[PDB]
RNA sequence: AACGAGGAAUUCCUAGUAAGCGCAAGUCAUCAGCUUGCGUUGAUUACGUCCCUGCCCUUUGUACACAC
């Protein structure tokens, strides 16, 4: 029986602190409600492009992620989703609004689909990444399409854009709100149920590639 | 054995437009239509093939080309086809210049050609028209691309004479459940059928015969109702 | 690295005291008789304890796990380490 | 649909391609010997893996 | 004499002064406990040192900070910076160098911005 | 016309 | 319809599910699963929805007679549902089968 | 660039071509350097795939 | 589906608008001409 | 009577940059129908290629090895 004892005396500050807070310091968790372990990017060719080996408390660690070519890759995933979400016509420059939004979305995620928000988010992004696109031929007079392959960082970017834009246009003219419908989008994509804007557009791209290879 | 819905009174399904992008519907487009407005001095006039020949020559195009009658009868027959009385389709005009005109299924076309031409010129300038209610705009104008303006899960087919004959009833009934249909119809009088190729997934034929555009529209529409139990 | 001073008590315990400020940092409870010797490998990597119960313990010290427990036959009383080659020697009871 | 995984090895150079698409040499990931040339559209560097549908057809210049 | 160490923190144009004394074990960002820095979406971006190093290292001492300048996000980043730098400075002045070096290593493992604010200079082309 | 490498390829 | 939304927050209509058009007299959660929600409506057909899928009845359930207005679950069995129809003749169903008829 | 972008089947064809040249020995001595450079560079680039392949005819011809 | 009909082709307020536009035009013009005179 | 985010064409943009948001000053030219500063909030996507569109260049090593 081997038992280290590094904590001789009870740790009690003279500043009142939340019990949940010391639980956090026992183990880092996102927003305190969700971990990062048992959290796999279930897809190779993505495993090292969606940085989920790094624990973060709030989705706002302001960093140097757009100077070299791929610091954008090294940035964590939830930060990417938050920023692409605040990318809008009158939401430019309200990151606190974006982060509140994503926090509430993940709360809905955990309540409805019991398993784990982050795991579901990763699953959605991987299952929505397109996998073969086309580009208009030069032609020289005859315009058509040529089938080409898509690199992982592009895949992730396309997936994030499709997810958030689908969520927006869904919440666009109804009474629902963007948190609600983005939860719809992520859950639906995690199922891969062909009935979300993301998977639909992905199917269109792949099918046209298949067609006019 | 199985009860009936709490109501069964007749109630019209809501009009379909470009804002709804979910429900399966029929998308008919009139393509390459010969439609533009010129000025003679003092007033603006839409081109027609039969009546504006000195200036048609001055501009340099073809009398055989610049004919919008074709558009008029095609548009009328689509708008008064039974499928619209069932409320399930809407139409898109691809102007020769490139404009998109989305035609809401609530309009009633003026049937005489001069009135129709007045509507087309007024639309080309003001970009919209309102109704008797004037509470929702009837004829809207929208941007490239049509793909950006189409229902998400659809098909891309153009009715070309050279394409093999396939029975519209057969192909529609084979089409999947949430699979909406767009059809790119060449309205242009006579020539080549190689314009929407980048948009389309296949060319399709309905006979070993050549067709008038409106008649082809009528046939394909007919197959659509026959599939959709109307 | 001249920082860490290891005591092996007479009741199976090991205490790791930081030396510059007399503070205590770490504790190890493996053995149960007196602990007849401690060595930390020349690399700060591992640390081996030998104890009168005829038991040696291999510890990872950068981490804080128990790499291994090797129970010999005789009670162990003396132990000397060699860092250049990473091997130690034990003078037994038998 | 049998997907395949390939490893981008070395990004070609001086090749007449189109802006944004690149010729690139890929080595099959579960078969560490076969190599094919394919066209890629996003950004990419060496030594990174990728998903293929058309496990057989080699690639061409795109004028 | 009272063991005493001061440090600084600077985000966009926000100053954060941080005294660190040996005392009763508390943490006060300008006269009100750190649990009530207001943004509430960032309070943990303030805590980050507390948690990442564990508490007793703070149980020993008293940290007082005051902050000015900038705005909300900048002031939160400035406090986290000043807390972390003050902790390492105190532990390298009056307590053992092993704590110093391993604390620095823990921080630079997590995110270096807790230590060296980037003076994010403009760039030519 | 064509580019090098490809030239040798067809030849 | 049924409104399903999280307690203490009247501001969020978390989901609105549209079952058959007749009024729904009975709605309940499961007690062995937490993502399965049961409802019935005057259509005399009781519908189990999975709150992950808002659109299609996860399992329609028939065999009732007239104006179904009660149901309950069996604690031990997470697959057994009893319905109190309004003509008497309590029905007992097992979901893992076809379910068209009660057990 | 050219020898790099050349794909593997064409590598094989190129080897058979060099065989034919050696039989047309006179051209060999007329252009010894260039052939040497081409051959050594191509094999030193496609080296791993070529060794991975299995062909006794290839064995004989490289001999 | 319900259908509708499209639209296509106060004198006091009309003349007010035309005369006010005329006046604004004239005021701009006399500014510019006096200014050129002065320079 | 009008209008529900503003067609067709063309123009600008790569990091504290796009786009938001309020206070302040009025500097011998220019600016009140405004002009310039100072802050706070802070992203998306290339960072590649000469295929197209133009533009440039050079088409003789001369510099001194070893190397083509």
């Amino acid at each position: 029986d081997f038992e280290v004892v590094e904590e001789f005396t009870p740790v009690v500050l003279a500043t009142p602190i939340p019990e949940e807070v010391q639980q956090a310091q026992t183990e880092i968790k996102l927003f305190n409600k969700w971990s990062f372990e048992e959290v796999e990017v279930k897809d190779a060719s993505l495993v090292d492009y969606v940085q989920v080996r790094q624990p973060i408390f709030v989705a706002h660690t302001a960093g140097r992620y757009a100077n070299k070519r791929f610091r954008k890759a090294q940035c964590p995933i939830i930060e990417r989703l938050t920023n692409s979400l605040m990318m809008n016509g009158r939401n430019n420059g309200k990151k606190l609004k974006a982060v509140r939004i994503i926090k509430h979305t993940l709360d809905i995620i955990n309540v409805l689909t019991d398993q784990n928000p982050i795991q579901v988010v990763v699953d959605a992004i991987t299952n929505t990444g397109p996998r073969e696109d086309t580009t208009r031929v030069g032609g020289g007079g005859a315009a058509r399409r040529q089938a080409v392959d898509v690199s992982p960082l592009r895949r992730v970017n396309q997936a994030i854009a499709l997810l958030t834009i689908g969520a927006r246009e869904a919440a666009f003219r109804n009474i629902k709100t963007i948190a609600e419908t983005l939860a719809e989008e992520l859950i639906n994509a995690a199922k891969g149920s062909s009935t979300s804007y993301a998977i639909k557009k992905k199917d269109e791209l792949e099918r046209v590639a298949k067609s006019n290879r | 054995q199985k009860a009936l819905p709490a109501s069964l009174v007749p109630q019209a399904p809501p009009v379909l437009t470009s804002k709804d992008k979910i429900t399966k519907r029929m998308i008919v487009v009139l393509a390459m239509a010969s439609l533009e407005t010129h000025k003679i001095s003092d007033k603006y006039v839409l081109l027609n093939c039969d009546d504006h020949q000195g200036l048609l020559k001055k501009m340099g195009r073809d009398i055989s080309e610049a004919r919008p009658d074709i558009t008029h009868q095609c548009l009328l027959t689509l708008l008064d086809s039974p499928i619209n009385k069932a409320g399930k389709l809407q139409v898109y005009i691809q102007t020769s210049r490139g404009i998109l005109i989305e035609v809401n299924p609530t309009v009633r076309i003026p049937r005489t050609f001069k009135r129709f031409s007045g509507l087309m010129v007024q639309l080309l300038h003001k970009l919209s028209i309102r109704s008797v209610n004037s509470e929702e705009k009837l004829l809207k104008v929208i941007k490239n691309p049509i793909t950006d303006h189409l229902p998400t899960k659809c098909r891309k087919v153009t009715l070309s004479f050279d394409a093999p004959v396939i029975r519209v009833q057969d192909y529609i009934e084979k089409l999947d459940d949430d699979e909406s249909i767009c059809v790119f119809v060449g309205a242009m009088a006579r020539g080549k059928d190689n314009f929407a190729d980048e948009y389309v997934d296949e060319k399709v034929g309905l006979s070993n015969y050549p067709l008038s555009a409106s008649v082809a529209c009528s046939k394909f529409c007919h197959g659509a109702e026959d599939a959709w139990n109307i | 690295c001249g920082n860490f001073g290891f005591i092996g008590s007479s009741n199976g315990s090991i205490t790791i005291y930081n030396m510059q400020s007399g503070i205590l940092r770490k504790k190890y409870k493996l053995h149960k008789r007196a602990v007849t010797g401690i060595s930390l490998d020349g690399m700060n990597r591992k640390m081996v304890s030998c104890g009168l119960d005829g038991i040696v313990g291999f510890y990872d010290f950068n981490k804080s796990t128990l790499l291994g427990k090797l129970k010999l036959d005789a009670p162990i009383t003396a132990m000397v380490y060699h860092r250049s080659s990473d091997l130690f020697a034990l003078a037994l009871d038998d | 649909t049998p997907v395949t995984l390939a490893k981008v090895i070395k990004v070609l150079g001086r090749t007449g391609s189109r802006g944004g698409v690149t010729q690139v040499r890929v080595e099959f990931l579960e078969d560490t010997s076969r190599t094919i040339v394919r066209n890629v559209k996003g950004p990419v560097r060496e030594n990174d893996i990728l998903v293929l549908m058309e496990s057989e057809r080699e690639a061409r210049r795109l004028r | 004499a009272v063991p005493s160490v001061q440090t600084f923190g600077k985000k966009k144009s926000a100053t954060a002064v941080a005294h660190v004394k040996a005392g009763k074990g508390l943490i006060k960002v300008n006269g009100s406990p750190i649990t009530l820095v207001e943004p509430e979406i960032l309070r943990f971006k303030v805590y980050e040192p507390l948690l990442l190093v564990g508490l007793d290292k703070f149980s020993n001492i008293d940290i007082r900070v005051r902050v000015t300048g900038g705005g909300h996000v900048s002031q939160v980043y400035a406090i986290r910076q000043a807390i972390a730098k003050g902790l390492v400075a105190y532990h390298q002045k009056y307590v053992d160098e092993q704590s110093k070096n391993e604390l620095k290593k823990a921080f630079t493992s997590y995110d270096r911005t807790l230590l060296i604010a980037d003076s994010r200079r403009p760039e030519p082309k | 016309s064509l580019k090098a490498g490809e030239r040798l390829m067809e030849a | 319809l049924v409104s399903v939304y999280d307690s203490y927050n009247p501001r969020t209509i978390l989901l609105s599910i549209n079952a058959s058009t007749h009024p729904t007299h009975v709605t309940k959660f499961h007690t062995q699963d937490n993502k399965i929600l049961a409802t019935a409506s005057d259509d005399r057909v009781t519908r189990l929805w999975d709150i992950s899928n808002a659109y299609e009845p996860q399992l329609e359930l028939t065999g009732a007679t007239d104006y179904v207005r009660t149901l309950s679950f069996i604690p031990a069995a997470p697959h057994l549902v009893a319905t109190g129809s309004y003509d008497g003749l309590i029905r007992l169903y097992d979901t893992r089968s076809s379910g068209s008829t009660p057990i | 660039d050219a020898l790099m972008v050349m794909p593997f089947s064409y590598v094989l064809k190129f080897l058979k071509f060099i065989d034919t040249v050696m039989q047309n020995k006179t051209l060999l001595h007329s252009h010894l350097p260039l052939i040497c450079k081409n051959l050594f560079f191509i094999i030193k680039f496609n080296h791993k795939e070529l060794v991975s392949q299995k062909n006794e005819e290839l064995k004989l011809q490289i001999n | 589906i319900p259908t509708h009909a499209p639209k296509y082709e106060d004198r006091t307020r009309s003349e007010i608008n035309k005369m006010k536009a005329q006046l604004k035009k004239e005021r701009k013009f006399t500014m510019k001409e006096i200014r050129k005179d002065a320079k």
